[PDB]
RNA sequence: CGGCCCGAGGCGGCGGGGGCGACGGGCGGAACUUAAGCAUAUCAGUACGCCCCGGAGGAGAAACCAACCGGGAUUCCCCGUAGCGGCGAGCGACGCGGGAGGAGCCCGCCCCGAAGGCGCGCUGUGGGCGCCGCGAGGGGGCCCGAGGGCCCCGCCCGAGAGGGUGCAAGCCCCGUACGGCGGGCGAGUAGCGCUGCUUGAGCGUGCAGCGCG
RNA sequence: CGCCCGGCCGCUCAAAAGACCUGAACCCGGCCGGCGCCGGCCCGCCGGCCCCGUCUCGAAACACGGACCGAGGAGCCA
RNA sequence: GGCCCCGGGGGCGAAGGCGGCGCGCAGGCCCCGCCGGACCGGCCUCUGGUGCAGAUCUCGGCAGCAGUAGCGCUACUCCGCGCCCCGGAGGACUGAGGGGGAGACGGGUUCCGCGGCGCCUGCAUCUGGCCGCGGGUGACUCGGGCCUAAGCGGCGGGUGAAG
RNA sequence: GAACGCCCCGCCGGCGGAUGCCUCGGCCCGGGCGGCGACGAAGAGCGCGGCGGAGCGCGAGACGCGGUGCGGACCCGCCCGCCCCGAGAAGCACCGACCCUCGAACGCAGCGCGCCCGGCGCCGCCGCCUCGGCGCCC
């Protein structure tokens, strides 16, 4: 049961917030679980999906694994390499079947200066909570 | 009239310039199905009071 | 791309007036090519970066030319609403007559506790 | 001939564009606006037509200055700026 | 509205801790033939009542007594009942972990 | 020729003007309607028109109420008939009593005379809540376009408010519970006479014009 | 994809859901069967049957309203 | 608001739609087949903007009538692949108060060139004041700006509860 | 007789948009807040995007410019551009500027003109400069 009275529990307002969200909120809402192997190494549970990661898909009719070529933030979907619409011609181009990030599990992460730091920032706060508890 | 003030000429000039269709790339960009601009007008059936 | 606003800070007035002359003339060349393409976007906002700086150096100079004057130009006066400019000061609102005051120093404020 | 024939005698402009409200309501012979009341210093407003009041009022335009002042008050630094001044 | 008023008098009580929220008010006779023989809370104490115990109007206002110089006593019993009320309150008052008194003082 | 008195033109600093479908203050002010007709009455001291503020406004420290073994500035809440009226239809306050809140003061006159805010003033100055962030825990088997479905075994719970996800999800994802930052006392007056409006106020409730004072 | 010169065939898809969810009534076109309500009989014969709502002493009335069909549509509250 | 005995019915097919049996004096209820493709209830207690044939009812759709009633200004024809468009030849009309050539007012891009026929051009169209894409109005001497007409404003102030 | 019309013994098509389910919207109550303007408001006009009509936004610095923080891969089409332990796309908050014509609307007019070489509206308060009077006096 909720206790905070500045937070809506109204379906109409909650649905309006899923749409019409700004771009920084939409990125966070497109997260996925890290694999067990990365959970031990990084000590984090989920991560926001990104162009350049490798994902293992389940629960769908397009199961498989591949790299993230595109992010359709308006749709909350991601295009993976190798997961296409079944095509008509033998020659014609591939057409990506778009996957929802929560149907995925990340197997390897794209790394740069900002992604190392935001992980380390998130571990130190999760250790504040583990000291309070 | 052939004898008009510059102030009436300028407001008439703006109704002429904005009397246009939606560009086709705008229809692809914004993903539209209504394609007619219903703020258009035609000289035979209009009553621009300007 | 194009000019950074930071790298015109430190330039003299002549080196900024002279730099604005080329930008204006270049947009004439590029508007002439358009009517007779990526660069023309960046040039419009290079012009705005410079004029931003010419005005920001001129305001900091003048706002010291008047730092200690009694009457200040109205652009350099504090940012307040029309109603705030017309209100009495807190000191002006707390002023009391002489007899009224000399009775408030007699009989000060006291903390006390009552019992059941 | 008070009907269709009489309508063919119309080649005049009674009203023109108002300089204050922009509408086709400025009487060219009396030099007054039948919508906003110009050249009167105050605006023409009547309580017997609240629909006419909502068509042109505060909020139906940009509110460009008033928007900035309110956001500065509600969440900016303006309430601090009064304390420094009103001291 | 019930919650708003309770919140306002909680904030006011901290700002004056440990002073109570109420002044000491006198005991007066309810006024008509229908209601005499019973008492209620009045507005303030008279200067004849204050002369009894040894306080000036400015002096008694300082330690929490309400003073009403417009009221005049109608009898000798009105004075004795309220002087005894003034005398008692001065006993149970301390002037500077302290107790704030709730509700009306000496109902 | 200077002074004081009464005016004129210019210059400097500062202030005013307009805006709002509410609440608030001041004026002007209907008719429909009811009376089974209709003039007084009612609707209504309303609609609407004009002016003026504020974050509230207005009101306010008794030329008060009372008739008591008495109260004691203003406002707001609960409570209930005196009376007015083609005495018809209709209209209509208030004190006492119970509560919310509570706070008290000044000038004129009189004394001193420039002691003052000093180009002025002796025709009198001055004194007496919002910003940050962490955030637990589910598999295997059938089946479907797709499992949030069915079968069988578990875990988390200060979190089973809820939204999303290809079909009913605590454990697929965002959140939800558990916390940190900033923090000596007033005159064309009072009153009275005549007249108009207004009130429950009735040989006058309140206001006003003129004559008197 | 193909074939004829818009159509056919068929492709995507769980499905055309194809300019779009479902898709009722009134009304209509093609193929197939037959020649108003009540009652008896298996079935086209015999028997009975004026147009409802309304005001009204009295309506089938030459008294008024009503082509048809759908959805909305009138004693609640203080 | 509750219950629905290991916790009510549902993609192994909910609500709705179309036909067909049964049950009830009746209002109505229940089942089956086909369609449809995501939600729905039986019993107890509570609540209401709670049931249509009519109001010259309201809004929407739409039949017969019915391939019906109907389509001033003298006039076109031959050939060019030929359309009422274009060309050539013929025959006529408007009849200088013009179906001619130009301005004022009003309209506002209708002007021009190239393309085109989905809409319009109550028949047709290859036409076009229709649709798409490009273009277009140059002043010392012409007009407006100036002057005053009939008028209309302003004026230390005056008046009115104000406007 | 056939056909037309009518009924439905059934199987398919049209026309129309009811019913069912769905909802970034309304309505009601409560809590906050009470923050405009000659430093030019509210409102109106015109203009501004690489390909740009409407609406939002902005003002010739125009579909935005700068500064401090935060954030960390995108930017609906076609292009551009960004990409990295900082090199920096989307997004967010505060702060500093720019801010065309009309409007209380301010040189006169409303689109045309002046006086003067800074500029040039009305009312009021306080000061100051220069002055008038057969007012009272000298
Ligand atoms: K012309
Ligand atoms: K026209
Ligand atoms: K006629
Ligand atoms: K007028
Ligand atoms: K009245
Ligand atoms: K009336
Ligand atoms: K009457
Ligand atoms: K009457
Ligand atoms: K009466
Ligand atoms: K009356
Ligand atoms: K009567
Ligand atoms: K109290
Ligand atoms: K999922
Ligand atoms: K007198
Ligand atoms: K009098
Ligand atoms: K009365
Ligand atoms: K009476
Ligand atoms: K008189
Ligand atoms: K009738
Ligand atoms: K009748
Ligand atoms: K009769
Ligand atoms: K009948
Ligand atoms: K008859
Ligand atoms: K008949
Ligand atoms: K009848
Ligand atoms: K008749
Ligand atoms: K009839
Ligand atoms: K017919
Ligand atoms: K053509
Ligand atoms: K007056
Ligand atoms: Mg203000
Ligand atoms: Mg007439
Ligand atoms: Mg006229
Ligand atoms: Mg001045
Ligand atoms: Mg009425
Ligand atoms: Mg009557
Ligand atoms: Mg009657
Ligand atoms: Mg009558
Ligand atoms: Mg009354
Ligand atoms: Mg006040
Ligand atoms: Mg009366
Ligand atoms: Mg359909
Ligand atoms: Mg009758
Ligand atoms: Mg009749
Ligand atoms: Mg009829
Ligand atoms: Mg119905
Ligand atoms: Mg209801
Ligand atoms: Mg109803
Ligand atoms: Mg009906
Ligand atoms: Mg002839
Ligand atoms: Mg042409
Ligand atoms: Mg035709
Ligand atoms: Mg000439
Ligand atoms: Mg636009
Ligand atoms: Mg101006």
């Amino acid at each position: 049961m909720k206790l905070n009275s500045a937070v809506t529990a109204s379906r109409r307002k909650c649905r309006k917030a899923y749409f019409t969200a700004n771009a920084e909120t939409r990125a966070k809402m497109m997260s996925s679980r890290l694999s067990k192997e990365l959970r031990a190494e990084h000590k984090i549970k989920t991560m926001p999906i990104r162009r350049g990661d490798i994902v293992e898909i389940f629960t769908g009719g397009h199961k498989g694994t591949g790299k993230v070529v595109e992010v359709r933030r308006r749709d909350y979907k991601i295009c993976v390499e190798g997961i296409n619409q079944k095509a008509r011609n033998p020659e014609a181009k591939p057409v990506p079947y778009p996957i929802h990030p929560s149907n995925c599990i990340i197997k390897e992460l794209y790394m740069n200066g900002s992604r190392y730091r935001a992980i380390k920032r998130r571990q130190e706060r999760n250790a504040e909570r583990l000291a309070r508890i | 009239t052939a004898n008009k003030t510059l102030s009436r000429k300028l407001r008439l000039a703006k109704k002429t310039k904005t009397n246009k269709n939606i560009p086709r790339w705008v229809i692809a960009k914004d993903h539209l199905k209504k394609t007619w601009n219903y703020k258009r007008h035609h000289w035979r059936r209009s009553h621009l009071k300007l | 791309p194009g000019l950074k606003a930071k790298d015109l800070v430190g330039l003299s007035q002549e080196d900024l007036q002279r730099k604005l002359a080329d930008l204006k003339r270049e947009l004439l060349s590029l508007r002439t090519m358009k009517a007779t393409i990526a660069r023309f976007r960046v040039c419009k906002k290079d012009v705005a970066r410079v004029l931003t700086v010419i005005n920001q150096k001129a305001r900091d100079e003048a706002r010291a030319a008047f730092e200690g004057a009694e009457h200040i130009p109205k652009t350099f006066r504090p940012r307040l609403t029309h109603a705030m400019r017309c209100q009495l000061t807190e000191k002006q609102k707390r002023l009391l007559p002489s007899k009224l005051m000399k009775r408030k120093l007699q009989f000060p404020k006291l903390k006390y506790a009552v019992k059941v | 001939s008070k009907g269709t024939a009489s309508f063919g005698k119309r080649h005049t402009r009674i009203h023109g564009s108002c300089r204050r409200c922009g509408k086709h309501s400025f009487h060219l012979q009396k030099h007054e606006c039948a919508s906003c009341g110009y050249p009167s210093a105050k605006m023409r407003r009547y309580n017997w037509s609240y629909k006419s009041l909502r068509r042109r009022t505060q909020g139906t335009g940009s509110m460009s200055h008033m928007r900035k002042v309110y956001r500065a008050y509600n969440s900016g630094t303006l309430k601090a700026n009064a304390r420094k001044y009103l001291a | 509205r019930k919650i708003r008023r309770r919140q306002t008098r909680l904030q006011k009580a901290k700002a004056i801790f440990p002073c109570p929220l109420q002044k000491l008010r006198p005991s007066v006779t309810r006024c008509s033939q229908k209601f005499n023989l019973t008492q209620r809370i009045g507005r303030g104490f008279t200067l004849r009542e204050l002369q009894g115990v040894g306080l000036s109007a400015g002096k008694a206002r300082q330690i929490g007594i309400a003073v009403d110089p417009r009221r005049k006593n109608k009898s000798e019993e009105s004075v004795a009942r309220n002087v005894a009320r003034l005398k008692e309150y001065l006993s149970k008052v301390t002037i500077f972990q302290a107790i704030q008194h709730q509700g009306v003082v000496m109902p």
